């Protein structure tokens, strides 16, 4: 029912109607997270070379 | 062949729908959590409604109303009736309730209560049935779970030979266009002893429940007298009939009940689609005046009527959306 | 990229057929030539073609085999001078139908040359994605020193995509009493060196030519074109633009929910004998309920028996993908039992304008089914028969082998199996 | 006047950005060329559109836009499409070979040979914004790329950009129109990573635009094209207030306020009226009341749920075209008396309305006809928990068998970043749980 806070310009108008009141990671740690899932690559290469060597 | 799933093993009801609905051979069951049905005869307790209708080509159906528990349940029910403005206060056919919690309406509870003081007339009421208020309050405080109070129908009719106090159950399918079927049978559920005036503790007597009547089996078979019966009663003890004395009146209920709700709950231009079956519990007091009790989300049938029950809903409820290769229900006109 | 090997008798001669057959749907002629009409055919002949002198197109295909025979009949046969001469690596004594001379001995002297034909074509590759191999598992050159070719490639080029096309033995069409052992041997190079291997079983292959066709004596070259047709069908994606933006890799990861279980039932309709072209053209619901019949299989399995882990189609041709869409929609929900319910959305779909030679309308099926289970329990089966007697076995231990070597080919067999049976109860 | 950068990750993002960047240029009548006819001071300027583009010195507006994708494919069709001259090569990275449908080879394998390229040429766009407010990433949950790199790359802007705030514009998987069988495992991995460093994100479900498609355009079989250039109306109204001249929602910081008071909850619902057919033989134009309830009807949401269960703690009208406030308020009243619109208690019930005359622009040619008016309805309601509990009970059915896993721990990727995802994801449920009973 009540409008309030009206604007207007030559592009168009706005507003608000209210109806009923109420009642970060660092640069490091991303870089160790990225490091550590390429080391576990690594190891799991290592491991399918190590087999094909045997 | 349609597909199906049976998430409520406890249901009477749709343990003879599946029962019925395989017999035909154009319906086979499913696992219980296979996604991929088009029926689904689902659990009482947290439906997951947000999964159905997301399964590309399948049209999707489910036995309950998202919402309807607004109806179903004692507390809310109160709430939606006092609240909306299509019921309102004014409401003619609703007992005089209050919500109350244990340690709330408890200030405007004590104020009806104070003014049935005035004139000092009749003032029993119910949650488990007391004449004090607080003997009844401190009940309440010392349970844990929230049930309503409500106002107690002293001068109830009575059936003869007997003076028993009795309660009407009918049943209600709403289906997927929102029209509201109501079953042509019903059924008394009647107490086997005398209504007992004086003394309100005596249990028999004042609560004609299915279970607890288990003297049962005294005037009819197991407590249950059907609508034949008691039209035949009401023809000679008081020359009226069912359908005028007491029909047109729960047909307004019924109707003036699902007609507040449909807006929340209509599945109309959803992606699933819904219907249930509904059991409303009514109370006729001595003047013939119908009263509203409890709305009944997951309806226990009575005995004699499954078969033609269980088929009417596969009907149409079911075949309507899942069509195959004289009605039982009177549809209440909106 | 992808760099083809054909490796042995069976090899060398489904792998002509291929070529062949791709070669034609591409419009590149005998002398390597493109001679099309449409921009659609060249869109992606990076994949399995080289570009050359004169822009001419040759095949990125090695030819390998410790036998002279057949690579001279491929060098002679129709499509034989597109293939680069460098690329046909041969010894000279043959394998004999002996695993242990394919993988130890014999094509151990020769593996080194292939590889190098390998790095050569590996090099010019803009991107390599992968590998494809095709062999039989039932003779010794493809199956021995093909599995050896997978695991030395594995070593060099450990990151990329593995693919087999692997042409399973049957007592219906036997070369061998020594298949079965030849098989089993190469089942477990493949169970661990290979992302995806398409289950060609010659019995399924005997089974269509015989049942469906009406052949009362099916050869190799009846066989063959059910062969080729599939393999035509299955990579349509690589070779041609779609929707799906399609990828080796992908495939795999898609189709491969176990690492272990990485062995499809390949499947084609319309099933058609060589030569006489069929008039009438199938609706989508009979390309539908036909790719999905165990009498349309590549694989002689019953996919009723077992459950689909995954599955992936492809529909050749100008029709409605609404249909499609639909039939693959009713096939999934009219049969849902026999799709596994713990992994959604399993089965996809491609369409592909350009229909193969032939037909107007056909549709390719690759499934990882449950059910190829008994694929190796027959030739578990097979196995044991002999090796309960350490029958034959001469052969093998004669080359240096121990009867060690086999007992660990039946057990991880046996455990690929019960690990099939795992899924198809859960 | 304050400068946005537009981020487009994978296919879907990048495929969006053209959808978008074509329609802002129309919208604002610059040409495929990057002339400006309408624009008089040359080589410079702070006006509302220069929040999108910055200029040179030959006239030319070019994108505040970085396009990342780790497969050429796809942005070469930009660097050879008909607006190639817009962008300039530097915004436009390409990788070697994809992230192949998995969330770890793009976060962890192929994204970190390729983070400090992309962060370097967004340096390269921050350091030409005299007052940067933030970023605009556009991509999906279901690609390994949209999913995997996305997530580095938000992780990476919250430590360089600490101040300046990130909006979503993520797409939501749908079987009818999915690349693959893993993107529930995707969508989940990269909402736990995203989650934190996220202010505001628009969820669109492919199933509900490809339905809208089907129903409402009359296209049996809808393709990206057409989702997009319909998604790129609802990304252009929501964006249109930080391009034109207005006061609702001038500063992305205003988005957070107006739509995200709990800053977990940060995903609001986007429902667009009216979606016409430019075939239609005989249209009926539609009326401010008409379209205004058409806002809450589910069939023209972004993502299908039900508003009627689930509580409201925000709700924004914005119009295009012939509306006036008079009509608006109105067309409230009414539907406030006939739907059921429950707000938290913590909320006032009411409803921020942003008006702009120019009226929605159309693609020539499209597949959308044009409207005397339109609205874009943004409201953060708890009912979109829904499309949650859906995509997390397709990962527990999948993860109860460690299906697919492997891929993913084969990238170096542990198994417990599953579970742990899958924790936080049943822990957004029950924040939208309490929120709205
Ligand atoms: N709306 C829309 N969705 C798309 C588009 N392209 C892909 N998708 C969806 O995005 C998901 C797949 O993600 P993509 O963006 O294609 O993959 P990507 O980010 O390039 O990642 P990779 O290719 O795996 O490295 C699927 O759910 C597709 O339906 C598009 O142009 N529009
Ligand atoms: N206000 C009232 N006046 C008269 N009787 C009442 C009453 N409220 C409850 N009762 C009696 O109590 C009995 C059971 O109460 P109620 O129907 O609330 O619980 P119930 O929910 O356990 C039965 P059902 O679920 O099958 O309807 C009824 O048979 C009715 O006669
Ligand atoms: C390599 O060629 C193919 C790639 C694909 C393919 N390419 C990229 C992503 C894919 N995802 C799937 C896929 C495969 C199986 C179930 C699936 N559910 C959702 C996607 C999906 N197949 C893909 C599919 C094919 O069959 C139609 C191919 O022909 C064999
Ligand atoms: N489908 C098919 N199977 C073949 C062909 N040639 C041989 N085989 C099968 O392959 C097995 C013999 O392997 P082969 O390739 O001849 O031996 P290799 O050259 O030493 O590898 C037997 O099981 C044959 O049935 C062929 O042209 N087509
Ligand atoms: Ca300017
Ligand atoms: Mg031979
Ligand atoms: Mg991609």
């Amino acid at each position: 029912m009540e409008v309030i806070e009206l604007n207007k310009c030559t592009s168009g108008q706005s507003f608000e109607v209210i109806l009923k009141p109420p009642s970060d990671p660092s640069l490091e740690e991303i870089q160790k997270k990225l490091e550590a899932a390429e080391e576990r690559r690594k190891y799991q290469e290592a491991e399918l070379l190590k087999h094909l060597a045997e | 062949m349609y597909t199906f799933v049976v998430r409520d093993e406890n249901s009477s009801v749709y343990a003879e729908v599946s029962r019925l609905l395989l017999a035909t051979g154009q319906w086979k069951r499913l696992r219980k959590d296979n996604p991929r049905f088009n029926l689904m005869l689902g659990e009482r307790n947290r439906l997951p409604f947000g999964r159905l209708g997301h399964e590309p080509g399948l049209v999707q159906l489910v036995n309950y109303y998202r919402g309807a528990d607004k109806l179903c349940r004692k507390a809310s029910l109160v709430k939606l009736i006092k609240t909306s403005p299509e019921l309102s206060e004014s409401c003619t056919w609703f007992p005089e309730s209050y919500v109350i919690y244990p340690t709330d309406e408890r200030e405007v509870f004590l104020a009806a209560y104070n003014r049935r003081r005035e004139g000092r007339e009749g003032n029993v009421w119910i949650a488990l049935i007391s004449s004090e208020a607080s003997e009844l309050l401190d009940f309440i405080d010392e349970q844990g779970q929230v049930h309503v109070i409500q106002k107690y129908l002293e001068k109830p009719l009575l059936l003869e030979p007997g003076h028993r106090k009795f309660d009407i159950r009918s049943w209600v399918l709403v289906d997927h266009l929102y029209n509201i079927y109501l079953y042509r049978e019903g059924v008394l559920r009647t107490s086997s002893e005398p209504y007992n005036s004086a003394n309100f503790q005596d249990k028999t007597c004042h609560l004609t429940n299915h279970c607890i009547q288990k003297n049962y089996g005294r005037y009819e078979e197991g407590n249950e007298m059907f609508f034949e019966e008691f039209n035949q009663y009401l023809m000679d003890a008081l020359n009226t009939t069912l359908e005028n004395s007491i029909l047109l009146q729960i047909k307004h209920i019924i109707r003036s009940c699902l007609m507040c709700i449909e807006p929340a709950i209509s599945t109309k231009h959803l992606h699933y689609q819904s219907f249930q079956l509904f059991g409303f519990d009514f109370m006729v007091d001595e003047e013939l005046k119908v009263w509203l009790i409890e709305v009944n989300g997951a309806p226990a049938c009575a005995q004699k009527l499954y078969a033609e029950l269980c088929q009417g809903i596969v009907d149409v409820a079911i075949s309507s959306v899942f069509p195959l290769a004289t009605s039982i229900f009177i549809k209440l006109h909106h | 990229e992808i760099v083809h090997i054909q490796a042995g008798q069976c090899g060398n001669q489904i792998g002509a057929k291929f070529w062949e057959v791709i070669s034609d749907e591409h419009g590149i002629d005998p002398t390597g030539s493109y001679h099309g009409d449409s921009d659609l055919q060249l869109e992606r002949i990076n994949v399995y073609y080289n570009e050359a002198t004169g822009n001419k197109y040759v095949p990125r295909a090695i030819l390998v085999d410790l036998e002279p025979g057949t690579m001279d009949s491929v060098r002679s046969g129709p499509f034989g001078q597109i293939f680069r001469p460098d690329n046909f690596v041969f010894g000279q004594s043959g394998a004999g139908n002996n695993w242990a001379k394919g993988h130890y001995t014999e094509g151990a002297e020769l593996v080194d040359s292939v590889l190098d034909v390998v790095r050569k074509e590996s090099e010019s590759c803009d991107c390599l994605q992968g590998f494809q191999l095709t062999h039989s598992l039932g003779g010794g050159t493809g199956s021995g020193m093909g599995t050896l070719l997978i695991s030395k490639i594995r070593e060099e080029y450990p990151d990329r995509i593995m693919n087999t096309f692997s042409v399973m033995p049957s007592p219906k069409v036997s070369d061998t009493v020594v298949e079965p052992y030849n098989a089993t041997l190469s089942v477990h190079q493949l169970v661990e060196n290979t992302d995806e291997t398409y289950c060609i079983d010659n019995e399924a292959l005997y089974d269509i030519c015989f049942r469906t066709l009406k052949l009362t004596t099916p050869t190799y070259g009846d066989l063959n074109h059910l062969v080729s047709a599939t393999m035509s069908g299955v990579t349509t994606c690589l070779r041609f633009p779609g929707q799906l933006n399609a990828d080796l890799r992908k495939l795999a990861v898609n189709m491969v929910p176990f690492p272990r279980l990485h062995f499809f039932m390949p499947g084609f309709a319309p099933l058609t004998s060589r030569g006489s072209q069929q008039y009438r053209a199938l609706t989508v619901p009979e390309l539908t309920q036909q790719m999905f019949d165990s009498k349309n299989m590549m694989a002689a399995c019953d996919p009723r028996h077992g459950r689909y882990l995954t599955v992936a189609a492809i529909f050749r041709g100008r029709m409605s993908m609404k249909e499609v869409d639909e039939q693959m929609l009713n096939v999934q929900n009219k049969n849902s039992s026999y799709f596994v319910e713990w992994i959604p959305n399993n089965v996809k779909t491609a369409v592909c304008d350009i229909p193969p030679r032939g037909l107007k309308m056909s549709a390719t099926f690759i499934g990882n089914s449950t059910a190829i289970q008994e694929l190796f329990k027959r030739i578990s089966e097979q196995f044991t028969a002999m090796f309960r007697r350490k029958a034959f076995l001469h052969w093998y231990t004669g080359e240096g082998m121990d009867e060690m070597e086999f007992t660990e080919a039946e057990s991880n067999m046996n455990d690929l199996v019960s690990e099939y049976q795992q899924y198809q109860d859960a | 006047m304050r400068e946005c950068i537009s981020i487009h990750v994978g296919q879907a993002g990048v495929q969006i950005g053209n959808a978008c960047w074509e329609l802002y240029c129309l919208e604002h009548g610059i040409q495929p060329d990057g002339q400006m006819p309408s624009d008089k001071t040359i080589g410079g300027g702070d006006d509302s559109f220069n929040t999108f583009f910055s200029e040179t010195g030959a006239g030319k507006h070019v994108p505040r836009a970085v396009f990342v994708d780790l497969e050429p494919t796809v942005i070469d069709e930009v660097r050879t499409g008909t607006y190639r001259q817009l962008f300039h090569p530097e915004q436009l990275i390409t990788g070697k070979e994809d992230a192949a449908n998995n969330y770890a080879r793009g976060h962890y394998t192929i994204g970190k040979e390729i983070i400090d390229l992309v962060l370097d040429r967004i340096r390269k766009l921050a350091d030409q914004c005299t007052g940067l407010q933030g970023f605009l990433v556009f991509h999906s949950f279901g690609g390994g790329t949209g999913s995997g790199f996305t997530s580095l790359l938000m992780e990476r802007l919250s430590v360089d950009y600490g101040k300046k705030s990130k909006l979503e514009f993520s797409i939501y998987p749908a079987p009818q129109v999915s690349t693959a069988v893993v993107e529930p495992y995707n969508s989940i991995l990269t909402t736990h990573t995203t989650l934190e460093h996220s202010d505001c994100a628009f969820m669109v479900d492919n199933e509900a635009i490809y339905d809208i498609c089907r129903r409402n355009l009359d296209i049996e079989r809808p393709t990206y094209t057409n989702l997009n250039r319909l998604i790129s109306q609802i990304v252009s109204s929501i964006t249109a207030s930080l391009r034109f001249d207005g006061a609702l929602n001038v500063d992305l910081t205003e988005f957070q306020t107006n739509l995200v008071p709990y800053p977990r909850i940060h995903f609001p619902l986007a429902t667009y009226a009216p979606v016409i057919s430019a075939e239609k033989a005989y249209h009926e134009q539609l009326s401010v009341a008409e379209i205004t309830n058409a806002c809450f009807e589910p069939a023209n949401q972004m993502v299908k749920c039900d508003p009627r269960h689930g509580k409201y703690m925000a709700c924004c009208l914005l119009y295009r075209g012939d509306v006036v406030p008079k009509d608006v308020n109105a067309a409230i009243a009414t539907i406030k008396t006939k739907r059921s619109i429950q707000f938290v208690d913590w909320c006032p019930t009411g409803f921020k309305v942003g008006i702009n005359y120019q009226p929605p622009t159309v693609v020539p040619g499209g597949d959308l006809a044009k409207v005397q008016r339109a609205v874009c309805m943004l409201s953060n309601t708890t009912a979109i928990a829904e499309a949650w509990a859906r995509l997390d009970h397709k990962f527990d059915l999948m993860y109860a068998k460690r299906a697919f896993v492997h891929w993913y721990v084969g990238e170096g990727m542990e198994e417990g970043e599953f579970s742990e995802a899958r924790e936080d994801m049943a822990a957004l449920e029950k924040d939208y749980e309490e929120v709205g009973v």
